[PDB]
């Protein structure tokens, strides 16, 4: 019993000729030689690629400075803000990085705050151009 | 026939 | 079962339905009232017990009616018709009992048996039982037919029958209390030893018996499910659907393999797209960083555009090392989903030399079973008598399966040494001719009123005819002759001065190299009180070993029994002897099966009694006169010892009721 994998379609490919038998077997013998030793082509391209990130990225990593974030706006953080609103757009969160204690919110309070007076309708429209 | 078989009797393709 | 319910199953009949056979003999109860017809079957069910209880003596109808309770006792007419029907055909009454009323004074009617074969004595008894003349003409110097035991000495060694295959509802039960038989069972338990000489282990003669069933059972939905029983404008063989059955597996292994390692190229392929991405950002850090480095190199205080460019450098390197790490991160999954599929890989044969030489072992077990390769078994109808198969174990009888014909022969007129030649049936009768074997020249003629042939089916395949039949028989009876299959299986018999093998198992395999070799001494049996070793040769072997003397065959014999055992416990055979049944003129082969192009219907045109034309123009169509039994005649029964028996019960009640009348049929 346990019905071997028995489908219509199977049945006459292997009978259709004396060695039709033979002839898909044997097709199939060719395949997985292609594929198999593709395999091992690909396991050496990625094998390249691995060695060339020896190290990783630790030469490279800075310590991420943790400090607080403040409310107030020293003229530094104002003038850090639009020129990294002058290169980011509206990502917010990376502006809050580059300021470095300003949270994602007075971020954005920063934008209408300040709107008129720091003209930031000119700055993001310059960086749209780009 | 199959009915023959004593050693291994053959079961597939049989109704039980 | 047990009570009235087994008598009917013991004698191969439902208990609770009438059957076509009763049907004709009781058209009246059949198409009557369903109370009559639970009348008529007790009636029936009842009597075949007090028959199968004591089979030693004749019951006879006053002894049925006696021990009838009533309602049943009530009505005489049934239960004589009941047991009259039951008589004539051999369903109480058969094999050797002692007869309460004697055999009639004058005869009537004369037959001719041709064989004294089972068939044939089975035949013979029931008619000389009812009354007629019976003479049997038997061209052998013994009454076997194919049931042939060789004795010397003590031992002792059947080269032809040996088995009942068990005696659940087994005719042949019901001889064996009659008769002096000792019969004994067969452990079921049979190891396999590959060509090495050392056995299977366990493991792998599970894997492969249980896969060869699988295969068998595919087989059995390509006939009947998928319907594939033509290829090429010929009838599939149970072998060519075994083929196709392989080949589809093998098939499957390799898009088994093919799948899976197509699922490695696909990961592998994400990896080196990831790869790509890692260099990628390993070379934007580097150059951010490098930046980074010369924008800290202005030292503060410095304007706040610098400033940014210090900071700026700082989110955008940060970021891009946020990016790298989550693709490192992911590397690392499929780095491990990696080494997960490469662990687990499917299969990587369908099967091995070991495995498909073990598998081989199981078809010669079926070509054995069929006596011929599976390359000339009908893929539909090869197994189409299987719902009759006994119940309970197999037997040996171990005083010789040869001590059953020569009882059975027992009071009868039996002609030895007398080859029929040729059978003449005409509108008023029978000549048969036949010559003495041992000096041709001296010539016999025999009158009947009919013949019944009982001739091996191999034996009228002859070409040219071993016997000629005068007028020849009709093209609807010579193609089934050519359609049906005569196949052949031998066996060599080693007897020695001393038990080497395991005394408390009866068989075991021996595993052929080749696909060639399968059927090559492949099966031994130890069965008979003496030491006494036999082996079979089935398969396309069987043909083959005949050409080879007995010494070389004998010597691959004893090889492969040294390899099992050891070449030092392995002595010289006192006695050997090797079959050679297809050689033999009046067998002509094994036993029959259901070749290629034919069915199990064939079975029955066999046995279909032949009508010879008027002899006068107009004169009115005759009484048949040409009857048929055997084992090739048993369409439910084939091939098999208590099939002959059966076929040879059922013509003698033919006959008796075309030459004697049924009054049982009113
Ligand atoms: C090797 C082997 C092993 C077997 N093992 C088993 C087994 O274990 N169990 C089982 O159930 N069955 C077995 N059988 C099958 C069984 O032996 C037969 O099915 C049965 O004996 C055949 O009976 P039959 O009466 O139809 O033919 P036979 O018994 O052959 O009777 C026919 C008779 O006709 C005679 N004859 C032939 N030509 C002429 C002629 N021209 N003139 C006169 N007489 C002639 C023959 O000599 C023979 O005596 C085996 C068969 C073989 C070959």
């Amino acid at each position: 019993p346990k019905g071997m994998f028995l489908s219509q379609e199977d049945v006459e490919a292997v009978s259709a000729n004396a060695t039709a038998a033979t002839t898909v077997l044997r097709q199939l013998d060719m395949e997985l030689v292609s594929v198999k030793r593709q395999i091992q082509n690909i396991k050496q391209t990625n094998s390249a690629l691995k060695e060339k990130l020896d190290g990783g990225i630790e030469p490279y990593r800075l310590p991420e400075v943790i400090q607080k974030c403040n409310a107030r706006w020293t003229t530094e953080e104002q003038l850090l803000a639009v020129q990294a609103i002058r290169k980011y757009g509206r990502d917010f969160q990376a502006i809050s990085d580059v300021i470095g204690n300003k949270s994602v919110v007075q971020v954005k309070n920063f934008f209408v705050n300040y709107r008129r007076r720091f003209n930031i309708d000119e700055v993001l429209q310059e960086w749209e151009a780009e | 026939a199959r009915t023959m078989q004593t050693a291994r009797k053959s079961t597939g393709g049989k109704a039980p | 079962p047990s009570g009235v319910e087994g008598a009917a199953f013991q004698s191969r009949l439902p208990h609770d339905r009438m059957t076509s056979q009763e049907a004709a003999c009781f058209p009246d109860i059949i198409s009557g009232p369903q109370q009559t017809q639970k009348v008529f079957l007790f009636i029936r069910n009842r009597t075949l017990q007090l028959w199968l209880d004591n089979p030693k003596i004749q019951l006879t109808f006053e002894a049925t009616l006696q021990q009838l309770e009533a309602p049943y006792n009530s009505d005489t007419v049934l239960v004589h018709r009941v047991h009259s029907y039951l008589e004539r055909h051999g369903l109480i009454n058969f094999g050797i009992y002692k007869r309460i009323k004697p055999l009639p004074t004058k005869k009537t009617g004369k037959v001719i048996i041709i064989g004294s074969g089972v068939s044939g004595l089975a035949a013979a008894r029931q008619l000389q039982s009812f009354g007629m003349d019976v003479t049997l003409l038997e061209a052998r110097d013994r009454v076997g037919g194919r049931v042939a035991t060789f004795r010397k000495g003590n031992y002792v060694a059947d080269l032809g029958a040996m088995v009942v295959t068990g005696l659940g509802g087994n005719p042949m039960a019901v001889v064996s209390k009659q008769v002096n038989m000792e019969l004994a069972k067969i452990k079921q338990k049979c190891p396999l030893y590959e060509a090495n000489g050392q056995a299977v282990p366990k493991e792998k003669d599970e894997m492969v018996e249980q896969e060869f069933n699988r295969l068998l059972e595919a087989t059995s939905k390509l006939s009947h499910q998928l319907d594939f029983n033509v290829l090429n404008n010929k009838p599939v063989s149970l072998g060519q659907a075994l083929e196709v059955v392989i080949q589809l597996q093998e098939k499957h292994v390799k898009d088994e393999q093919i799948e899976h390692w197509k699922k490695i190229v696909k990961t592998q392929e994400e990896l080196k797209e990831l790869l790509n991405k890692m260099v990628n950002l390993k070379e934007k850090i580097k150059e951010l960083h490098q930046q980074y480095k010369e924008a800290s190199e202005v030292k503060p205080p410095r304007d706040i555009t610098a400033e940014f460019l210090v900071k700026s450098k700082h989110r955008d390197l940060t970021a891009l090392c946020k990016e790298y790490d989550e693709l490192a991160e992911t590397q690392g999954k499929l780095e491990e989903k990696l080494q997960e599929l490469e662990a687990n890989p499917p299969s990587d044969v369908y099967l091995s030399s070991r495995d498909r030489q073990i598998l081989d072992w199981h078809f010669a077990n079926l070509e054995f079973a069929n006596a011929t390769p599976l390359s000339t078994l009908s893929l539909k109808h090869w197994d189409q008598d299987d719902d009759f198969e006994f119940t309970g174990s197999h037997l040996t009888v171990r005083n010789g399966y040869s001590c059953v014909p020569v009882a059975l022969a027992e009071g009868l007129d039996i002609k030895l040494n007398t080859a029929v030649r040729q059978v003449r049936y005409t509108a008023s009768g029978c000549e048969v001719i036949a010559v003495n074997t041992r000096s041709t020249s001296q010539t016999f003629i025999y009158k009947c009123d009919a013949v019944l042939c009982t001739l091996p089916l191999g034996v009228l395949k002859q070409q040219p005819p071993a016997v000629q039949f005068v007028p020849p028989l009709p093209e609807w009876k010579t193609s089934a002759v050519q359609r049906m299959g005569f196949g052949n299986l031998n066996k060599v018999v080693l007897c020695f001065d001393r038990v080497f093998w395991d005394p408390s198992v009866n068989l075991f395999g021996h595993v052929g190299s080749t696909t060639a070799s399968r059927g090559e001494l492949f099966l031994f049996w130890n069965l008979y009180k003496a030491p006494i070793l036999l082996a079979l040769v089935a398969g396309e072997a069987a043909g083959i070993m005949e050409n080879i003397s007995d010494d070389v065959i004998v010597g691959r014999c004893l090889a492969i029994l040294k390899g099992i055992f050891g070449s030092s416990a392995v002595p010289q055979p006192k006695e050997t002897v090797v079959s050679r049944w297809r050689a033999d003129p009046w067998a002509r082969g094994s036993y029959s099966y259901v070749a290629a192009g034919s069915s199990g219907n064939d079975y029955d045109l066999m046995a279909q009694p032949i009508t010879p034309g008027p002899s006068i123009p107009g004169a009115p169509q005759p009484i048949p006169r040409l009857f048929f039994a055997g084992e090739h005649t048993i369409r439910n029964y084939p091939a098999t010892v208590h099939g002959a028996l059966l076929s040879g019960l059922r013509e003698a009640g033919r006959i008796a009721d075309q030459f004697l009348g049924a009054m049982y049929t009113l």
